[PDB]
């Protein structure tokens, strides 16, 4: 939506004198804009900006403030945006003007965001993002609060509105590029706005942009620690199934690496990795590893994620973890349960403490109200016999034999199925 | 889904094989045990 109106505005020039003659602007302002329009070559533009720099931003502000018809205001805004594209350093003239006026840069521009035209307001937003991201003067306090509040309100609209939310997210990203704005945005409820707009089925480009933002947050250790209060990963894992596009797949992989890299604690890494594995990210990483892509980042990140997810799977497969989940009632398909190598290595560990692990399992076989826990108990009891031959008589002693051969008639088909698997384990041979 | 379908099918097949292999021998053992009581009980008044 931005591009066509920008192109039209580049051409929709009109006489700036129309407003000087109406006494809405000053003669020097009109003269500056006319001279700058005539002075088109790069050297001439620099000469104007360096000879009349104090008048430059003042002319822009005066015309934007006092002009009724949009075309001229949009012309100024598009000119500033294109001048920043030509040379990003052009943010410096506004700061020079503000300092000469003994003022900060923000009160001049922030009110523009409340104007009527979506094009003009969002172009002002792009200009503000460029200015306050490149310049020494960051946005702070009530000013940044209102600016990100405006970002939030534009997001709240959630299509031309979505295509403008493209610019909203672009400004947000160009700001988060610098650390301070990241903490400001996390302090605000803006991350909740990202969650809301993502869940509200926003468009593909917007998905890439918000995953860009969460990837920026994950880059920082403390912001990565902060964002768990939302837990994007359950959304992102399944949305990756549809977003096969290289853009989105790459950025989500990068955000995943950032989570598992910049997680501050071993427990933080375990939380993120557990979300991943219980939402089945590991098989997807194996599939993507079989797949091959254009650039380094996608495949290097898939390889790193395979490394770290494998390490997390081994950790969860730790014998101490198995005992601790048995103690904590978390018989809910942690990777230890299906990691066959763990079972081969540690099936004897179920004899430890005089078969306390099997005792927990066989007490849960008549104490577990949760069908998941009951089924996992029966299945683990069967796996014990599968992996440790002498366990046949131990299970007969503890009643796991009878308990599973009965619970294959349990009221929940999942429990019935797992109990049938366990009884098959017992009957693997004599 | 399909990978697991095949895996579980093969598992059940091999399990059927093993179970039948054990079952036939143990059933013949049951029958020999039964008839050997009649073989033994000619004058089996003592304990053994």
């Amino acid at each position: 939506i931005i591009a066509a109106k920008a192109a039209e505005v580049r051409a929709n020039k009109v006489n700036w004198q129309s407003y000087l003659q109406g006494q809405m602007i000053s003669a020097e302002d009109c003269e500056f804009i006319q001279r700058f329009e005539m002075k088109r070559c790069s050297e001439e533009k620099q000469e104007m900006l360096q000879t009349e720099g104090s008048q430059c931003a003042k002319t822009f502000i005066n015309l934007m403030t006092h002009i009724s018809k949009e075309q001229t205001v949009q012309y100024i805004l598009t000119m500033v945006d294109d001048m920043l594209q030509e040379n990003h350093q052009r943010v410096s003239i506004f700061f020079d003007y503000a300092k000469r006026s003994k003022s900060t840069a923000w009160p001049y521009f922030l009110p523009m965001l409340n104007r009527q035209d979506p094009f003009t307001v969002h172009m002002a937003a792009r200009i503000i993002a460029k200015l306050a991201a490149w310049g020494k003067e960051l946005m702070e306090g009530s000013d940044l609060n209102y600016y990100f509040n405006w970002i939030k309100t534009q997001l709240s609209s959630q299509s031309d509105s979505s295509q403008y939310v493209q610019c909203v997210a672009g400004c947000l990203q160009l700001m988060l590029r610098v650390n301070e704005y990241r903490f400001a945005w996390v302090e605000a409820d803006g991350v909740n706005c990202i969650m809301g707009v993502l869940s509200n089925k926003c468009g593909f480009q917007l998905q890439y942009q918000m995953i860009f933002s969460i990837w920026l947050l994950a880059f920082s250790p403390q912001m990565c620690e902060h964002l768990r209060r939302y837990n994007i990963i359950p959304v992102l894992s399944d949305i990756l199934q549809e977003s096969v596009k290289e853009k989105v797949t790459r950025i989500i992989l990068a955000a995943f690496r950032n989570f598992l890299e910049k997680s501050t604690e071993r427990e933080t890494r375990q939380e993120y990795a557990l979300a991943m594995i219980q939402c089945k990210v590991l098989k997807q990483l194996e599939n993507l590893e079989q797949q091959k892509y254009d650039d380094e980042d996608i495949s290097e990140d898939i390889k790193f994620l395979l490394e770290k997810l494998g390490e997390s799977v081994q950790d969860l497969s730790s014998f101490d973890e198995y005992s601790s989940e048995l103690k904590s009632g978390r018989l809910e398909w942690s990777p230890v349960h299906k990691s066959e190598k763990f079972w081969r290595e540690n099936a004897v560990r179920l004899n430890e403490k005089n078969y306390e692990l099997l005792k927990i399992l066989t007490k849960l076989l008549e104490v577990s109200d949760d069908p998941q826990v009951l089924a996992v108990a029966a299945h683990d009891v069967g796996e014990y016999v599968r992996h440790y031959p002498r366990g046949k008589r131990v299970i007969e002693q503890l009643g796991g034999k009878q308990l599973v051969m009965n619970h294959m008639h349990h009221e929940d088909q999942q429990v019935r199925y797992n109990a049938l698997l366990a009884v098959q384990k017992l009957m693997v041979h004599n | 889904n399909f990978e697991k379908i095949e895996n579980e099918l093969k598992e059940i097949n091999t399990n059927q094989e093993a179970l039948k292999r054990n079952f036939l021998e143990l059933t013949e053992l049951k029958f020999i045990l039964r008839k050997t009581q009649q073989f033994f009980d000619e004058m089996a008044d003592p304990d053994l």
